[PDB]
């Protein structure tokens, strides 16, 4: 399964968690900015590696980052 | 004749100009003073 | 031309290079 | 832009034609519209496609339907 | 610095390190990267703008 | 037994016979389980 | 002479090029008739061709063993109307396009929309700026010695 | 591409050419389609190699247009 | 599905045939496998260098017995301008009596030796089917000590430790003075004892050896010192090679330039420079510093060479431990020397032939030049690919600087922008200009007015010619003047011989050179500028960019980092090596292209077609490719076939091969998995095959996969199909 890591640049905007296509990323309650929330990423076994959560972050560079790594009928994206 | 002066500004519509008057005082040199291999000097 | 005798055992000695062959390969693990 | 295309083509080849000469000798002239001017070398283009004309052989077969079309003069 | 302030980016990892920036706001609650800096240069995502910490910005004289 | 006898004994013997033992290796190590 | 090569003026091989090519262009001129049109333009040809010819023969060229026109580019002043007078008219030119392109450049880069002034060029500044590039050679060695042609750091760097 | 290659050499193999007087028909490549167009080396050959002869051999005549364009379109 | 790729249990957990792939391009990276460490990865590297080498041995002793056995060496000792070398007999089931009776050379169809082992062998001292054999049965003796050694260094305790790994002063000082050293003594010892008499008639075998003396006098001269005795009376100018008519007694001479006979280098020529070498390099073998107090402690050496006005940071102090630490650094120096040393031998295995009749031998000559330019380019690019790897995962800013000061090294990532740029620069300065030359020629010539062309004299090569003693550009500059000092210093040891070889024009020695040579060197200089560019780019971006400043975080090889950003595509440091690939490919194209067409041209004669047709691109077109391509594609016509016919289907081979990569290549990913899906599909809806099932779900290949095999069929392609045109051209138009 791919690494999903969340680093503290976090503005909590939930552009990521909204634009995971396996539900992999959400929103948790957090005190590091305005918005009081930042990502999480509890369900990486569903990660697919598509990278869309980063596409949609606002910050300079990233605050979701995707190390892709080890496949997995999951993480492949196969429906057989 | 305000926004078409504007509209001739344009980047395409100046290079174009631009490169055909470059083309032909290229091309009329090579007519007047054809097969200049050297310098004239 | 060379003889049946000299082709024969440099066949042999070709086997024995791969016994020794394998033994390494073996040794470099699965 | 089409109209303009095809006027382009017929006057190429009310001016810049051998058509009046292909006429007469359909077998033996190659169909040229296009002269090629004097300059850097370029004007060895125009080739020898008969009918006391040089230019660029014509592979639209143009010559062959203004024919068909009653077109004898330029 | 403060709101109009001109600063250079110190962090590394931005498209805009070593350039300069005009401050829009700075915060003043406990968060990490108070620093809100808005550039001429849209980054490779498209966006302008970038919170900043405080140890991450130099202010131009 | 001539020498020229060997290339007829030895290229059908490797080039079609080492392909299939190796193939059958192969397969068999490659789809094993743990 | 210079590597082994000779004038122009004494090759053999040159003379024999220039007769194919005339005997070639005057038997494409026969099959044609009277003053028409295609027998000027031939006749055109082979004089422009002799005229070429004659100029390259009086002209310090150095022709090889092929009978063509070789340049001695190594830096000798005698041929130098082979590579060095043409390589300072271009360097000449080309510095003028660039420094031209450059104070446009600058010049709305200081402006209200930079980027608008380069997709709609600002003709009276561009013509301003164009016709001030025959100083380039001057002008770059006044800017250079006060320190305006070049950037220290605040030009960006990668992360290593 | 693949169309055009087999009207191109079907046509001048077999279709065009010339006619003796007493009815003699000469193609302009000769008939070589029906037996060297069945192999990858036949068209190699008796096709590309063969007939881009006039495009290589066209400098210095009226067809050298052809030839320039031919090194365009491969650059 | 489990237990394939041992060393990696991500790769054996993955349900899909990406494991099966995986597994076999991820074997070699040791250092990426699980359970790794340093002993255990040095360990296994050492136990596959010593199967490394026995394979090479194994390959050596292959060819000697295949000469020896289905080979005409001796019929060719004794006329070897006439007879073709034969490399080994042909048994194919699929020939037709066609095929067997245009192979068949003497008792069975072979094929002609392009390899100029036949020459080699023959130099250094081999006459016998005999001789061969015992080189075969030596070299698969020695491939079994290798072999046994490589099993004993695995064994529990005869496993080396790190740091008799990383001990590098003894390794350099062994490695110098006793391999180069040693066996260039041992070479020189063969060279006189067996060759020099071989030349001359005499046997000098294990039998005899010990008993016939090399030298008259008898290592006299070399004890007393009168070393001069070992030059005098050397080898005629009517000496037969292989008899003693006209031969000599010298053992080591100042000749210079060819044999008359056999136009190449004299053997007392090649043992005297192999002597020297030796004498050299094991003096040089004594200078770094082992257990007897004396020599040098390299990173001393490396830490005091700080510039002191500083321009070069804090010197190269940090370069020691970076160095030790890494076998990337060391792989890509050692790939980087190997490259420009095979370029060596390319460059000067046809101007200096140094083994008998391989001057005529116009195939094997190609063959030759080919093969080793080829090799030199896949060299230089694995050693660049190697240094991308060892910043991606080896470097360490920390060690490389001191005080924030930054070592030789590491500066070089901070003007990174600085050499890219400038290197950009000069590859679009060379690429424009070379590219106006050549098509303002094609224009100019195609409008029928050659005389309009732009051709520059290579006069700065041409001046080189002469300082070397060429007078044919009338320059009369240091040995082209018989009153330079540096003509009358040498006019009595070496000027004799090599005047009269640099001075001939059936040599390929300092080729005569014109204009097209030098545009074609301007190309050459723009390809090595622009691979250069690439390899580099790749190299220092390797660690991070703008677009993507932790690539560090990612690896050596991974496909992107997404469409995000505008798009990642390429973005990691083996793609840059992977752009290279093709660009390396164009440049030893180009260089292979010019070797051959000149050669072609000095073979033929017609040396003024190259001259005149070398500077435009349709003269290289119509009368490189398009002209000697004839012979080729005429291997099999509709009504027969030529010896050549093998060549001809490798060409087409070839076109297919390239064109498939062209497949891997243009098409990606992501279109290739729902046509896959859809064949899936298939399969499980269809009775009497739902009974066969995989047990690897079969999925597309990957991003990086596909880019590695779009290459290796692009490579594959391009190096058969150039293979079967120069070898089939250079026979089927010089006889
Ligand atoms: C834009 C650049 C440029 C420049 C500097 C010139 C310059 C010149 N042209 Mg000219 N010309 C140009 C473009 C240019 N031309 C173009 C694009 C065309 C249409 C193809 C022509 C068609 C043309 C004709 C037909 C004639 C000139 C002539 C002349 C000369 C006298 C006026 C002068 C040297 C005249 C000349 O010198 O001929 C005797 C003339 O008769 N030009
Ligand atoms: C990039 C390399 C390059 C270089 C150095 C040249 C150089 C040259 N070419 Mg050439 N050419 C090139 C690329 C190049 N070309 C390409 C890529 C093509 C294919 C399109 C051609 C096609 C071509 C043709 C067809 C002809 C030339 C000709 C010429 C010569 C005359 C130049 C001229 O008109 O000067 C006179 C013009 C100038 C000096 C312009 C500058 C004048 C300004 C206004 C001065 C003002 C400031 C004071 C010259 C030696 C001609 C020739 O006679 O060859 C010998 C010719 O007939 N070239
Ligand atoms: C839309 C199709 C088309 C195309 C491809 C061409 C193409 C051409 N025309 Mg042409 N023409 C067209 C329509 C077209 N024309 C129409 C509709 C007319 C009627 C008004 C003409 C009337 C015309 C004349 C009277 C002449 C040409 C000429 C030419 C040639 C030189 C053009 C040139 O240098 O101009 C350069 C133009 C500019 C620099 C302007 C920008 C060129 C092959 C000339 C020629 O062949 O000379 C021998 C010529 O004398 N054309
Ligand atoms: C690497 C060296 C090498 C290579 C490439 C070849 C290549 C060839 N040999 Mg050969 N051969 C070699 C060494 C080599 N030989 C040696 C050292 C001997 C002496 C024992 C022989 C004895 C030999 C005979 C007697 C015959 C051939 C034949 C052939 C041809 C058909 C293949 C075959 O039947 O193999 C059979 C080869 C053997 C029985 C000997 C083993 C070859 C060496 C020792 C193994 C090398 C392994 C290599 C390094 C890596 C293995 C990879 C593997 C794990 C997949 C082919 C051209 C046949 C031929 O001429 O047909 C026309 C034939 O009849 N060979
Ligand atoms: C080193 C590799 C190699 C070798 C030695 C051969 C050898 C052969 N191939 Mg072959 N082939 C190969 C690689 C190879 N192939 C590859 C890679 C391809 C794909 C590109 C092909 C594609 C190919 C085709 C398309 C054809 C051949 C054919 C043949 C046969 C030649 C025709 C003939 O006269 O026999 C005549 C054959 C016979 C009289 C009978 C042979 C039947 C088998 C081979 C005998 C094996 C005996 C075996 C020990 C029995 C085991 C015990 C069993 C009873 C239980 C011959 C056996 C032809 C052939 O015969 O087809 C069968 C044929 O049509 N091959
Ligand atoms: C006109 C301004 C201008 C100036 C001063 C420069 C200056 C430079 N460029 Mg550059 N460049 C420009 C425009 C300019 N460029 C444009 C428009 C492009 C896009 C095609 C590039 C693409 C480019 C690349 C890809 C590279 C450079 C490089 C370089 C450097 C070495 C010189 C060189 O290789 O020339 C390169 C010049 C070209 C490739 C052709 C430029 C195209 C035209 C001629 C320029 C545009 C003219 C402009 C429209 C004039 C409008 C002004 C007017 C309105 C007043 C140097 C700093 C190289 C570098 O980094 O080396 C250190 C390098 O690798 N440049
Ligand atoms: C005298 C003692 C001695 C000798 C002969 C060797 C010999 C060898 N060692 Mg070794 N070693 C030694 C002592 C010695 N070692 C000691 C003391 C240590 C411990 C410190 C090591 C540690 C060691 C390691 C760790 C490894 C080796 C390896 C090797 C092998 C290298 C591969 C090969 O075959 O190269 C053959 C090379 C040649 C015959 C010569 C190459 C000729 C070059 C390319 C030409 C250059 C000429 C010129 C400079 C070109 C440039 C032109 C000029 C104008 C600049 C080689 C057999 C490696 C190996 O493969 O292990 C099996 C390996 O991994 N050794
Ligand atoms: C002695 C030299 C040498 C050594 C020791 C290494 C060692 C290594 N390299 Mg390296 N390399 C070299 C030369 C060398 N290379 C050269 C010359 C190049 C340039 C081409 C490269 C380019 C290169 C890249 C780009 C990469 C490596 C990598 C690696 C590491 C893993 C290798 C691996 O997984 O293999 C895997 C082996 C294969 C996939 C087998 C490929 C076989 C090819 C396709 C040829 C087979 C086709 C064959 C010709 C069939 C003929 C067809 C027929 C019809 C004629 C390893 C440390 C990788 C790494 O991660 O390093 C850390 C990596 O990414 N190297
Ligand atoms: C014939 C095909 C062709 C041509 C002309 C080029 C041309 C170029 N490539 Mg290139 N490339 C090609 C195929 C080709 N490539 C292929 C198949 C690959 C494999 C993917 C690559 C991979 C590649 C890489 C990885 C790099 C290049 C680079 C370059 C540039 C080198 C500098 C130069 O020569 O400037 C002169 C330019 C030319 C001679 C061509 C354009 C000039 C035209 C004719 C002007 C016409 C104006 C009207 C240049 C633009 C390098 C680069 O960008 O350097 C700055 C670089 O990094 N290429
Ligand atoms: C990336 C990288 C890398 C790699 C690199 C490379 C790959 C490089 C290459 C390099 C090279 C490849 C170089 C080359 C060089 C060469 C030279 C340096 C030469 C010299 C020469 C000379 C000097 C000569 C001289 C002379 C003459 C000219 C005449 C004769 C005589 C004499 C000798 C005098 C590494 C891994 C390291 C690390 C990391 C980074
Ligand atoms: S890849 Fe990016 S987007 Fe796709 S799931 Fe994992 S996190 Fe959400």
């Amino acid at each position: 399964s791919h690494t999903v890591k969340i680093y503290d640049t976090c503005i909590g905007c939930t552009q990521c968690v909204r634009a995971c296509p396996t539900d992999v990323l959400e929103m948790v309650p957090w005190d590091g900015c305005k918005a009081g929330q930042i990502a999480s990423a509890p369900r990486t076994e569903d990660c697919v590696g598509c990278k869309r959560c980063e596409t949609a972050c606002p910050t300079d560079f990233l605050s979701v980052r995707v190390y892709l790594g080890g496949e997995t009928t999951r993480s492949l994206g196969l429906a057989y | 004749m305000k926004d078409f002066l504007k509209y001739l500004s344009t980047a395409p519509v100046l290079l174009t100009a631009w490169l055909t008057f470059t083309a032909g005082f290229v091309i009329e040199i090579n007519r007047f003073y054809p097969d200049a291999l050297t310098f004239p000097f | 031309m060379i003889y049946d005798s000299q082709v024969y055992i440099a066949l042999v000695i070709a086997v024995v290079a791969s016994v020794l062959a394998i033994r390494l390969g073996a040794t470099l693990y699965n | 832009v089409i109209f303009l295309w095809l006027s382009g083509m017929h006057f190429h080849g009310a001016y810049f034609s051998n058509y009046s000469a292909w006429l007469t000798n359909p077998t033996s002239t190659k169909p040229s519209a296009q002269i090629v001017w004097p300059i850097v070398g370029q004007e060895v283009l125009n080739a020898d496609v008969g009918g006391n004309f040089q230019g660029i052989q014509i592979t639209s077969g143009f010559f062959q339907l203004w024919r068909a079309e009653g077109i004898t003069s330029e | 610095i403060q709101k109009g302030s001109t600063v250079r980016i110190l962090r590394k990892e931005s498209y805009w390190y070593n350039e300069s920036g005009t401050v829009v706001v700075v915060d003043q609650s406990k968060v990490r990267y108070p620093v809100l800096v808005r550039f001429t240069k849209v980054n490779y995502a498209g966006t302008n703008t970038n919170n900043f910490g405080l140890n991450e910005v130099e202010e131009v004289v | 037994m001539s020498l020229d006898l060997l290339p007829s004994f030895f290229v059908p013997l490797v080039g079609l016979v080492l392909p299939l033992f190796s193939i059958i290796g192969l397969f068999l190590y490659i789809e094993k389980e743990n | 002479d210079i590597g082994g090569l000779n004038p122009c003026k004494d090759s053999e091989v040159f003379q024999k090029r220039l007769a194919k090519t005339v005997k070639k262009l005057e038997n494409r001129l026969k099959k044609y008739e009277e003053g028409t049109p295609p027998q000027i333009a031939i006749q055109q040809q082979i004089t422009q061709t002799k005229q070429r010819f004659t100029r390259y023969a009086d002209s310090n060229l150095l022709c090889g063993n092929d009978g063509l026109p070789h340049l001695i580019t190594d830096g000798r002043w005698s041929h130098g109307s082979e590579f060095l007078l043409p390589s300072i008219l271009f360097l000449y030119i080309s510095g003028w396009i660039g420094w031209v392109g450059r104070k446009y450049i600058r010049t709305v880069g200081q402006t209200s929309n930079p980027t608008e002034k380069e997709i709609i060029i600002d003709v009276p500044l561009a013509i301003s700026i164009m016709t001030s590039g025959f100083l380039w050679p001057f002008a770059a060695w006044q800017e250079f010695l006060s320190g305006d042609l070049i950037a220290s750091d605040e030009t960006i760097t990668t992360s290593p | 591409s693949i169309v055009i290659f087999h009207f191109s050499w079907k046509m001048q193999s077999d279709v065009w050419g010339t006619v003796s007087p007493t009815g003699a028909v000469s193609h302009i490549t000769g008939g070589n389609f029906a037996q060297s167009s069945i192999t990858i080396n036949g068209w190699l050959r008796d096709f590309l190699w063969s007939q881009a002869a006039q495009v290589v051999q066209s400098y210095g005549s009226s067809l050298s247009a052809y030839g320039l364009i031919f090194l365009g379109a491969h650059f | 599905v489990y237990k394939f790729p041992k060393f990696s249990k991500a790769l054996a957990e993955d349900p899909s045939t990406r494991r099966i792939w995986y597994g076999i391009a991820t074997a070699h990276d040791f250092e990426s496998h699980d359970a790794m460490t340093e002993s255990k990865l040095y360990q296994k590297i050492f136990a596959s260098h010593f199967g490394h080498i026995a394979i090479i041995f194994l390959w050596t002793a292959g060819n000697l017995f295949h000469v020896a056995w289905q080979g005409n060496f001796e019929a060719w000792i004794l006329n070897p301008l006439k007879v073709r070398p034969i490399a080994h007999a042909i048994w194919d089931p699929h020939f037709g009596q066609a095929a067997y009776k245009a192979f068949l050379k003497t008792s069975s169809p072979a094929n002609l030796a392009l390899s100029g082992v036949y020459e080699w062998w023959y130099t250094i001292g081999m006459r016998t089917n005999n001789d061969l054999y015992q080189g075969s049965f030596f070299l698969i003796l020695l491939s079994s000590l290798l072999l046994f050694a490589g099993w004993l260094h695995l064994q529990p305790s005869f496993r080396p430790s790190l740091d008799w790994f990383k001990a590098n002063e003894y390794r350099l000082n062994h490695h110098l003075s006793g391999l180069f050293g040693v066996s260039s003594l041992a070479w020189t010892g063969h060279l006189v004892h067996v060759a020099i008499p071989e030349s001359r008639g005499i046997h000098v075998g294990w039998d005899n050896f010990l008993t016939v003396l090399p030298h008259p006098e008898g290592l006299t001269p070399f004890f007393s010192g009168n070393w001069k005795a070992y030059a005098q009376n050397p080898d005629t100018a009517s000496h037969i090679f292989g008899s003693g008519e006209g031969s000599g007694t010298a053992i080591l001479t100042f000749l210079g330039g060819f044999h008359p006979q056999t136009k190449s280098l004299w053997l007392t020529d090649m043992a005297h420079h192999h002597l020297a070498i030796a004498v050299l390099f094991i003096v040089a073998g004594h200078m770094y510093r082992t257990n007897w107090l004396i020599g040098h402690q390299m990173k001393l050496i490396l830490e005091a060479h700080r510039p002191p006005g500083g321009r070069l940071g804090i010197g190269h102090i940090g370069l020691y431990e970076t160095i030790t630490n890494s076998l990337h650094f060391q792989l890509g120096l050692a790939l980087a020397a190997l490259g420009v040393a095979t370029s060596l031998t390319a460059q000067h295995m046809y101007a200096l032939p140094p083994y008998a009749f391989l001057a005529s031998n116009f195939p094997t000559q190609a063959a030759l030049y080919t093969h080793h330019q080829y090799i030199a380019g896949f060299l230089m690019v694995g050693a660049f690919a190697h240094g991308a790897i060892f910043f991606v995962r080896d470097y360490d800013p920390a060690v490389n600087t001191r005080n924030g000061e930054k070592n030789v090294l590491a500066r070089m990532l901070e003007h990174k922008e600085a050499i890219i740029s400038h290197l950009s620069w000069v590859s679009l300065f060379l690429g424009f200009h070379t590219l106006g030359i050549y098509v303002h020629n094609d224009v100019v010539v195609a409008f029928g007015q050659p005389e309009k062309q732009i051709l520059v004299e290579p006069l700065f090569a041409e001046w080189i010619q002469a300082a070397s003693g060429k007078t044919l550009y009338n320059f009369d500059l240091l040995l082209a003047s018989s009153n330079s000092p540096a003509s009358v210093a040498s006019s009595q040891l070496w000027l004799p011989g090599w005047l009269s070889a640099i001075n001939d024009g059936k040599n390929s020695l300092f080729l005569p050179i014109g204009p097209g040579d030098f545009l074609v060197h301007h190309a050459i200089a723009l390809g090595l500028h622009t691979t250069t560019l690439i390899l580099v780019k790749g190299a220092l971006d390797a660690r991070g960019s703008k677009l993507m400043p932790d690539k560090k975080d990612f690896g050596y090889s991974f496909p992107c980092d997404g469409p995000g950003r505008g798009g990642t595509c390429d973005i990691s440091a083996w793609d840059a090596f992977y752009l290279a690939m093709f660009w390396m490919l164009n440049t030893i194209g180009w260089v292979t292209f010019y070797w051959h067409w000149k050669h072609l041209t000095l073979w033929q004669g017609n040396q003024v077609q190259f001259n005149e047709s070398s500077n435009y691109i349709m003269g290289w077109l119509r009368d490189y490719l398009w002209l000697n391509s004839s012979p080729l594609i005429n291997g099999y016509n509709p009504f027969g076939m030529n010896s050549l016919s093998v060549w001809a289907w490798m060409f087409l081979f070839g076109h297919l091969v390239w064109a498939t990569g062209f497949m891997f290549l243009i098409s990606w990913r992501g279109y290739w998995q729902e046509l896959i899906e859809t064949i899936v599909w298939a399969h499980e809806r269809t009775p009497l095959a739902n009974l066969v099932r995989w047990k690897d779900k079969p999925v597309a290949l990957s991003i990086v996969q596909a880019r590695l095999v779009g290459l290796a069929h692009f490579t594959i392609g391009y190096v058969l199909t150039y293979a079967a045109f120069v070898i089939a051209s250079t026979i089927g138009k010089l006889g």
